[PDB]
């Protein structure tokens, strides 16, 4: 009589993933992403995905691969310079994907309307902007139903529900059954992503027992609970070249080496050929030998 | 006292927030973050000011600086902050309009951009709910320009009377390597407040693509007093990164 | 195995939530509390249980014990959970109708009621979005009555087909000192599943306004198994509190 | 070059309040209720309120007092035995107050719509039970503008926002400037309250400067910052006789006492004779000896 172990692969977790899902994509911008996940999904023949993401160097790796087909997004950031990521730059001047463009402040509220099973909440944000433009028919508004004082009723923007297939977070601390925990200054909106989606797959810098992990951070941070989860990776180092929280800050000198390297065919092949052709231990190495040669 | 072009439009940074209260101050970049917490320094000591990632600083630190913080603001509560409307941002612009419409998404179309920035951001939550105001380090023609590619921030043009869900739209001020302006010419359009000193009328003109209002009438950016030359100079930005920031 | 009417019902509140997963269980009185307990030590470990206040428990306690804890759940995020479904809550009534519809608010009219209690508490938010159950102590007429008061759980004629809103609606079961019984009967009514050895037809029939539907051909209550009974006796309840809420 | 110090005593914080206001009122059910405000509102002329709550004797209080013409509230308990306030029931047998009550979870609701400046937020709670009836008109319904996959367009409760003229909240350290934390397993909503609030007074157990209160608890408990207080009062066992997180517990043997008093005007004179008919202090006093006889 026990609970669900759900400790898996990242390749297994990619396995559960199919081609033509929604997938939201944790962590901020060049912060906490889930990066491990994502290289699994590269390796991987899943593609035509509709990404929803505070976009970073997860949305620009996946857009390398030719993966995404729309996405949703409050921006893309890679935080320092050249702060534009260059693989979704590429793509968006290549006119490869559909974009939902939309206030940052949209992306919450729809993980928001999923997570409570609402079709929409309302919001002030989009209003006026060419965020209506980035969505047509598809970004609606809705009118209060009670009046002001005046008598004038408002029309906000009526954000749909952000319902995924599937979520990818990485946090800091985990157990084997789900529950699992951020350290450091923010939690983002991981657990928004895991509440609207139907599949969760959360990798952890490590993976500690239950007793362990509640006595090693407050009651605060632990911000998945085991029905938030399905599978459980642990993948130490799994949100290079990203920062992590009290875990690592990001790895700068390869995030400029990355950006770089989307420049020509050349440098793109020689990155891919080098950091991105085997396994996530391959790619650890790889990174490893990059800082001590870079000193 | 000598003072440079990047010290007149710290000031004029700081000014923005003249009569702000106890309202939460986001600069998003150099010249306005020193405003800011110049402003907290001398006359707005309510303000409440970040280490831009997510905690509130007790103290006001130089750039770049830890200071003893006094909350946690993490990006979640900066949405509630946002729709609380208690906040007025200082952003970045590829491009501005005559009436304050603004892009930092990307050039071009839509779904094809001509070039990639950073898409719309907070930009449209901003200026739908609370001041806001821009900061140019080099006032062009490019990016004063007629139509903006993409409204990521709401201009006055956008404005419905009629629904009470815009009722909390203010563009307070622009400030540039030029000057200082507001959205207070007729129709709401771009108004010259004042010139830095040195920059002539002509100078604003020929890098402006539409006509700037009361740009003939407008006089001199005042003088920092001693005290604000001393934070700037000695608290603030002692290594100058100011300069920078702000083209000739 | 001589076994007592109170141990009855901690089984069959037990089988409320047999099947139910990965959800929180949420009873709210002792003999409901000791049978999600005993479902999470024999055939439903993945199921969620907190501490009545805030915490998560890991490991399953005893009634009124402290056991380690895996999680926080304060109330602020009982409402995301109730909002996203993943809840069985198990609830106690002061009326419940032939159709489900259940009150714990008040008696009388709603603006001057004759006898008040707690107000509608979250029976509403729990009828509308996930599985609920009820638990009743002293199966009376009084409690089972042809209208309640005040519907402060929703029952099966107040649904909307037509709304989606609706489609989360799903009373399971209620358990009492006599029997279990369900929504099962024609046009959602209550119907007998099983009867509690030593309880007639007619001790239900006497005890219930309006008819039961099935209650002729309702079995007994299944025995506990031995495994049952030792969790109950030993591990859970060994003060035997759940005596104390089991009425003859 | 100061920030405004906001530090004002109990009665200068009830000086600032008029009647006919609706006023919020923090903590829930018998935990952590601001009962030193409340009893300084007992001793005004403060009267004719709407009032927002998880309601406990703080309500209770309120209504010994005829100072409650229309509630809103999720539910009214004492959380101990005899579990139903008994003045809050006088009140509503005598129909003395109008009710709006509601589902617990719209009060939450209300007041982030209010947080958020927006007229209402869409929930499924309320739908088909008697909350319609408690609030006629007043609460409406709002159709979503996306149909579901089905073809068909939920219908939901339009919960109106909570604004309040004034909130009421206790915790447990804070500065003087209204820099504010709970120690303990539960926020509560107080927070919500201050958000949906113009005016917003808090008590707290002890003021201490800044930086003793962030070195004392964890970033995820400085749950008020300036932008959410306008007066602060240092108010030691200023929940009493509710409990208040790591401060104290209940005082159980007092709720008791106080709940008993009600049931006769002979007990009642008694008991406002005793505890409600001086300060704070000597309401403090007479608590204490009241624990030392009933030993
Ligand atoms: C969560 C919170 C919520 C609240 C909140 O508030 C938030 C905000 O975020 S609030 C927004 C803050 N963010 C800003 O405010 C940033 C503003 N941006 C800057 O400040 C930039 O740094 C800059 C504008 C100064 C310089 O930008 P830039 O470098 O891209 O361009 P620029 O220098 O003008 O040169 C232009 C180059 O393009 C070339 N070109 C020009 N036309 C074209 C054309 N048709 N086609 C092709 N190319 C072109 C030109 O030849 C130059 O190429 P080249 O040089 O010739 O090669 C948050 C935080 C994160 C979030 O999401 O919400
Ligand atoms: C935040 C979360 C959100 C999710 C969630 O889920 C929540 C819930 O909360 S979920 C709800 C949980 N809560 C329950 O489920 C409690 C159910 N209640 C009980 O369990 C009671 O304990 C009881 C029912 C067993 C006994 O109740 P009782 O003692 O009042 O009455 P009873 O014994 O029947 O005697 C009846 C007496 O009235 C007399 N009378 C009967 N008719 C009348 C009449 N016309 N007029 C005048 N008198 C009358 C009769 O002569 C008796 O008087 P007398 O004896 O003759 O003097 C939370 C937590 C807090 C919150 O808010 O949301």
């Amino acid at each position: 009589v026990s609970k669900r172990d759900k400790r898996i692969s990242l390749d297994d977790a990619v396995g559960e993933l199919r081609s033509g899902m929604t997938i939201g994509i944790g962590g901020w911008g060049s912060r906490r992403k889930p990066m491990a996940l994502v290289r699994a999904l590269l390796r991987s023949d899943v593609t035509d995905l509709t990404v929803v993401t505070y976009g970073g160097p997860d949305l620009g790796l996946l857009c390398s691969a030719g993966k995404v087909t729309k996405a949703y997004y409050g921006f893309v950031s890679l935080d320092s310079a050249p702060f534009y990521d260059p693989w979704f730059a590429k793509a968006r001047t290549a006119g490869e994907i559909a974009v939902r463009e939309m206030d940052a402040g949209m992306v919450k509220c729809g993980l928001e309307a999923a997570a409570a099973r609402l079709p929409f909440l309302p919001i002030r944000a989009g209003l006026g902007s060419d965020v209506r433009r980035f969505w047509g028919d598809e970004l609606r508004t809705v009118t209060s139903p009670y009046p002001d004082a005046s008598g004038k009723s408002e029309t906000l923007i009526a954000m749909p529900a952000l319902n995924l297939d599937a979520a990818l977070v990485h946090l800091n601390l985990g157990d084997k059954h789900g529950n699992a925990a951020y350290t450091g200054v923010d939690p983002y909106f991981d657990d928004l992503y895991c509440a609207a989606a139907e599949k969760r797959f959360v990798s952890v810098e490590r993976v500690v027992e239950t007793e362990e992990l509640v006595k090693t951070v407050p009651l605060q941070n632990l911000i998945l609970n085991r029905m938030m989860v399905d599978g459980v990776v642990e993948a130490p180092n799994g949100a290079h070249f990203t920062l992590a929280g009290d875990s690592y800050g990001r790895d700068e000198k390869f995030q400029r080496h990355y950006a770089e390297s989307a420049k020509t065919p050349q440098a793109w092949q020689q990155f891919v050929a080098t950091y991105l052709s085997g396994s996530e231990d391959d790619y650890q190495a790889a990174v490893k030998k990059f800082a001590e040669e870079q000193a | 006292t000598e003072v440079t072009r990047a010290e007149y439009c710290a000031i004029a940074c700081a000014d923005i927030f003249s009569g702000a209260g106890e309202i939460m101050a986001s600069p998003m970049a150099t010249l306005p973050l020193i405003g800011a917490r110049l402003a907290r320094l001398t006359t707005e000591p309510d303000l409440l000011i970040t280490d831009g990632e997510a905690l509130i600083f007790a103290d006001t630190p130089a750039v770049g600086a830890k200071a003893p913080i006094e909350g946690w603001m993490p990006f979640r509560k900066v949405f509630d902050v946002v729709a609380s409307g208690r906040r007025h941002v200082v952003m970045g612009a590829n491009q501005i309009d005559r009436h304050g419409n603004q892009n930092l998404s990307a050039f071009g179309p839509l779904q094809q951009p001509t070039r990639q920035m950073f898409g719309v951001r907070g930009a449209p939550g901003n200026t739908i709910n609370h001041p806001t105001s821009y900061w140019v380090g080099k006032h062009t023609s490019r990016v004063f320009c007629d139509t903006v590619d993409i409204v990521s921030g709401v201009g006055y043009d956008q404005i419905d009377p009629e629904n009470p869900a815009y009722r909390f739209h203010h563009l307070h001020r622009v400030v540039s390597n030029l000057g200082v302006f507001d959205f207070g010419g007729p129709d709401h359009t771009f108004r010259a407040l004042s010139l830095h000193p040195g920059v002539t009328a002509d100078q604003v003109a020929d890098n402006t693509s539409f006509e700037v209002a009361g740009l003939a009438d407008a006089g001199v950016t005042r003088e920092p007093t001693d005290e604000e030359l001393r934070l700037i100079r000695e608290v603030l930005d002692p290594r100058s990164l100011r300069d920078r920031e702000v083209s000739v």
